[PDB]
RNA sequence: GGCCGGGCACUCUAACGGGACUGCCCGCGAAAGCGGGAGGAAGGAGGGGACGACGUCUGGUCAGCAUGGCCCUUACGGCCUGGGCGACACACGUGCUACAAUGCCCACUACAAAGCGAUGCCACCCGGCAACGGGGAGCUAAUCGCAAAAAGGUGGGCCCAGUUCGGAUUGGGGUCUGCAACCCGACCCCAUGAAGCCGGAAUCGCUAGUAAUCGCGGAUCAGCCAUGCCGCGGUGAAUA
């Protein structure tokens, strides 16, 4: 029902991104158990510096993946209400499982 | 209470008895079954006395292997010391209160290993 | 290698077709060499490029060997 | 052969096998962060340039 | 001789993204390859106003062309009408939803991408290189900025020697992480061949 | 028992000194005759030595025999000669690895000469 | 080391015996890192110092250990000379760091097949005269005496 | 050795499969 | 083997915070700062990263790409098919496996970390000495798969022999990819088991969780000539 997995890259919009919507939580009716943030997993690529002749380091750099969800065992249809609604996220995916 | 190595971490429970000591489901010398280094780990109890007057329940898990054992150095005479403030006495001065950071580099910069650059001539 | 088809080729059979068929003297240039040893040929005709012109030699029965390509070198000596 | 070569990445009215991965911004036949579509050169800008999203200057 | 990018340094820190989303591995290559052509067909089409910013955002099926520039007029037209069909090529292209904005750089004086955009045409215009660079770090440092840089490629003229062309005022740190310092760059094609600029505007310590 | 003797030993090991008889050979082999595979190849009584020796020989080819056929496959190679036969004739890799640097276990040792 | 003068490392105490002097050994046995494998054999061996000597295999570890001490040594440092290798003395330190080094690889040069079976079978050696160890510093220390010449400018 | 196959240390280093590493 | 109706102490997770600053100590003279105490998970940038001034080599790169000039425009452009980049009297730089008994093999037996999966990883049984194959699972994955890490550990066999060392070479089968592995793929089974008992003159690497050593991941990839490469962990020194 409530088992909800906020995806995303960009990471300051997810301690929010969840935040306000754990509140639809203290407005639905749920003892909402907040974002369970499982863990982030990292697809890196390192990569030479130079065009042609280095090869001695590159520079690495990270695409983290990152990754919450959220929880209850309350599940009514004002939940629904606030669902549709309050909607903030720039490009943070969001799906749903029952 | 608890304590890590080389992301070895091991979860140290204690409870009076005499003479228990086992982990994940062996008797702690069936679990190293051979490893004479290993015997090392429960010692603070020998720091001051404790030689069993105190069993225990460990749960270690990741990390190292013969590192995993020094794991439940600080998880044992930490979680155990909790009580006490006259027992600190002897981990500060008996150097055994610390987590030790020598853990393993990151291997970099188109070395082989972080440090063995390539060969030269 | 393979076990699956005779892992031969299909283009050029066709002119093998008439092996059995028409009079069958020599002179046949295949490019794609990946055919193996085609085996129904005596005293016939290797005649396969190589980048260079099409080789000619001998193929007879125990001459049944590995593929064409085998018997067409590519190359140069000392 | 360079630019008649690009359309032989793209057309592919033959086998599997003759297939690769001739980068977009750029050519380069080598070196292709396959979930970019790129090269070694040209991403390392566009990150720089911060025009691909999340990338950034790693450490450990 | 190294300098990397200013900017890649300060890229998730003191320089928000030019392009916010999040896309899923399977697919994330075709959301670059349609996500360039649309700033590989408007730099292209709106250099006469002028964009120093080509800030794309989405989330679904659609687009977010958030098009910056200093001076809009050329960008919008007159009632609306070259931004009409701009937002209908870029339906042509990306057979989505093209929502595109409007921005008005609050002063191109400080504008990296911007002055460089200027100076380097200058240059096609044959005129005093050194001076444009003594003015143009000028009009910035006037303008309100802590520290400003320009820096030529390091041509004029002959069939020979090229050098490099340095000056700027104030401070532009970059060992310094907290920076925030705008960055630009701009081609020049003239008779001789290509000249760069690299911009350097110190807006302020965060 | 083949064409050897070996002795003080392993007959799991001891019958593996034949050209033909492998580490492999010999314990399935030595299920067939159901020897010991432990017992010294010493320990084996005449009567019953005899389970090697009308065994092995007798399932297949070896020494002398099986040796000789290998060179058969190779007076094959210049039929017309492969590029695989050939390879001999020049004594060179015939798998077809770099015969720049090394490829020295087919054509002996360096022959050198002078450069620039 | 031109900066400071490098820290000595205190040694973890031998994980039986306690003694510090027991650990650096079986450190000098440890090809790689498979350390279980170093001292097993240096116990192994202790045991086999039972059978051979009924002595406590601590002692027939020191009277060993200082055996094969050297006194002094040849410090043949290069200012102005061709080979000129002024002689001096040897460290507390040095002394022990030699000395363990030196009872290994002789161990190691014996023609036993039991890697504990050598290091204690002579380290029962080098106790009272005896052993490739105290020979490979006998030499050494008659290297001085002789270079004493060179005492002159000795540092 | 990490080089004959035919064993343990073979198979293992070379990560292959066969009669000598079937598996566990 | 939470296999559990229930639970958030712990574990790990993964976010925002505290914490070291040279700190009260007679041995620095106005100084800066260097000592040797205390507490601290922690001291004198704490390990380490990313970061690399004006400039220098008219260094590298017109073959990623940009770009002035120059030159070709039924050909210096275009396509195809076969060849080549893989040639071998030889010389080098970097490597991999070793010459072994601190060792090598057949058992069973533990103990990681980072990562990767919709022409995937393929759990699990069938087949097969096996590679692998027929099937068919849970799979958008902290919840299933890669996966089993190997040294380690026990316990058994080899007994200083070019050998149960060493895995080269050649013969033979025989798999997966792939239109096709002759040139030129990797793997597997049988059999061949070459040089090599520690390397001349010389010459490289490292400050400690380093060197050494053990597997594992990933990129790119149909497959692969990876021993390479960036990662990550296991055990873990010597010396100043
Ligand atoms: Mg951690
Ligand atoms: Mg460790
Ligand atoms: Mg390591
Ligand atoms: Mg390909
Ligand atoms: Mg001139
Ligand atoms: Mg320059
Ligand atoms: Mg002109
Ligand atoms: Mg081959
Ligand atoms: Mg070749
Ligand atoms: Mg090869
Ligand atoms: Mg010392
Ligand atoms: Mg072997
Ligand atoms: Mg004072
Ligand atoms: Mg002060
Ligand atoms: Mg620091
Ligand atoms: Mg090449
Ligand atoms: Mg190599
Ligand atoms: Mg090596
Ligand atoms: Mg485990
Ligand atoms: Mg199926
Ligand atoms: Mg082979
Ligand atoms: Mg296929
Ligand atoms: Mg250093
Ligand atoms: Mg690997
Ligand atoms: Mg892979
Ligand atoms: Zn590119």
């Amino acid at each position: 029902k409530i088992r909800i997995k906020l995806r995303g890259f960009d990471h300051k919009t997810l301690d929010a991104s969840a935040q306000k919507i754990v509140e639809a939580a203290r407005r639905s009716g749920a003892q909402v158990s907040g974002p369970i943030p499982l863990p982030t997993r990292v697809r890196r690529f390192t990569v030479i510096r130079g065009p042609f002749k280095h090869k001695d380091s590159r520079e690495h750099f990270e695409l983290r993946t990152h990754n919450r969800l959220v929880d209850i065992i309350n599940p009514n249809r004002k939940t629904i209400e606030q669902l549709m609604t309050l909607d903030l996220p720039t490009g943070v995916e969001i799906e749903i499982k029952t | 209470g608890t304590g890590r190595r080389k992301e070895a971490v091991a979860r140290v429970f204690l409870r009076p008895g005499n003479g228990k000591v086992t982990v994940n489901g062996q008797d702690f010398n069936e679990y190293f079954q051979g490893l004479v280094r290993a015997v090392a780990a429960l010692e603070p109890l020998r720091a001051v006395d404790a030689l069993g007057h105190f069993d225990a329940y460990i749960t270690v898990r990741g990390g190292g292997k013969s590192g995993q054992i020094d794991a439940i150095k600080l998880g044992i005479a930490r979680a155990l010391v909790q009580y006490n403030p006259d027992y600190r006495a002897k981990l500060k001065p008996l150097g055994f209160l610390t987590r030790d950071a020598r853990v393993v580099e990151r291997k970099k910069y188109g070395k082989h290993k972080a440090r063995r650059a390539p060969q030269y001539s | 290698s393979l076990k699956k088809g005779v892992f031969v080729d299909d283009h050029l059979l066709e002119k093998v077709l008439e092996l059995n068929a028409k009079g069958e003297k020599r002179l046949i240039k295949t490019w794609s060499r990946r055919s193996t040893i085609v085996p129904e040929m005596v005293g016939h005709t290797i005649a396969v490029y190589n980048g260079k012109q099409h080789v000619p030699v001998y193929i007879t029965e125990n001459m049944v060997g590995h593929k064409l390509g085998e018997f067409a070198p590519t190359r140069t000596y000392r | 052969a360079r630019k008649a070569l690009i359309e032989k990445a793209k057309r592919t009215p033959k086998f599997k096998v003759r297939a690769y991965t001739r980068c977009v911004r750029c050519g380069r036949a080598r070196s292709v962060y396959r979930f970019f579509g790129l090269c070694r050169i040209c991403l390392r800008e566009l990150a720089h340039k911060g025009q691909l999203p999340g990338v950034r200057k790693a450490s450990w | 001789g190294n300098k990397i990018h200013p900017i890649g340094f300060r890229l998730g820190i003191t320089r928000d993204w030019e392009s916010r989303w999040y896309a899923g591995k399977k697919q994330y290559r075709h959301l670059l390859l349609e996500d360039q052509r649309i700033r590989g067909l408007l730099e292209k089409e709106l250099y006469s106003a002028g964009l120093a910013r080509v800030d794309i955002e989405r989330a679904a099926d659609n687009v977010a062309v958030t098009v910056h520039v200093a001076k809009p007029g050329v960008v919008i037209g007159r009632g609306g009408e070259r931004i009409r069909v701009l937002r209908e090529e870029l339906a042509k292209l990306t057979g989505k939803n093209v929502a595109l904005n409007v921005q008005e750089v609050q002063n191109p004086n400080l504008s990296a991408p911007l002055v460089a955009q200027r100076v380097a045409e200058q240059i096609e215009r044959r005129f005093a290189v050194r001076r444009a660079i003594k003015q143009a770090v000028q009009r910035v440092m006037e303008s309100g900025a802590k520290g400003a840089k320009v820096i030529v490629s390091g041509r004029i003229g002959g069939a020979e020697q090229a050098r490099t062309e340095w000056a700027a005022q104030g401070r532009v740190p970059l060992h310094t992480l907290r920076a925030n310092i705008d960055y630009g760059f701009a081609l020049a094609r003239t008779t001789y061949g290509v000249l760069g600029v690299k911009a350097y505007i110190f807006l302020g310590e965060v | 028992a083949g064409v050897e003797i070996p002795r003080n030993k392993r007959v799991d090991v001891a019958l593996t000194y034949i050209y033909g008889i492998g580490k492999a050979r010999a314990k399935e082999a030595l299920e067939k005759t159901g020897i010991n595979p432990a017992t010294r190849v010493k320990d084996l009584t005449e009567a019953e030595v005899v389970r090697l020796r009308e065994y092995v020989e007798n399932t297949w080819k070896l020494e002398g025999e099986l040796r000789a056929e290998v060179a058969a496959n190779i007076k094959r190679l210049m039929d017309i000669g492969c590029y695989r036969g050939l390879r001999h004739r020049r004594g060179l890799p015939v798998r077809g690895q770099r015969t720049r640097t090394n490829a020295r276990t087919r054509k002996g040792p360096r022959k050198t000469v002078a450069g620039k | 080391a031109r900066r400071r003068r490098a820290e000595v490392r205190q040694l973890q105490p031998d994980l039986v015996y306690g003694d510090v002097l027991v650990t650096a050994f079986i450190n000098k046995i440890m090809r790689d890192g498979k350390k279980n494998l170093a001292a097993r054999i240096f116990y192994d061996a202790c045991k086999i110092i039972q059978e051979k000597t009924g002595q406590e295999p601590l002692k027939v570890f020191k009277q060993a250990v200082e055996n094969v001490k050297p006194r002094m040594e040849v410090r043949s440092r290069r200012v102005g000379g061709a080979n000129y290798q002024v002689p001096m003395e040897v460290s507390p330190r040095r002394q022990q760091s030699l000395a363990l080094r030196w009872l290994v690889q002789a161990a190691n040069q014996r023609p036993e097949r039991r890697a504990a079976v050598r290091i204690a079978h002579e380290l029962m050696d080098a106790a009272e005269g005896k052993g490739g160890a105290v020979k490979k510093k006998e030499d050494v220390e008659r290297m001085a005496e002789a270079n004493r010449a060179y005492a002159h400018y000795r540092w | 050795g990490k080089g004959d196959r035919r064993t343990r240390r073979g198979k293992i280093w070379r990560g292959t499969y066969g009669k000598y590493r079937p598996r566990k």
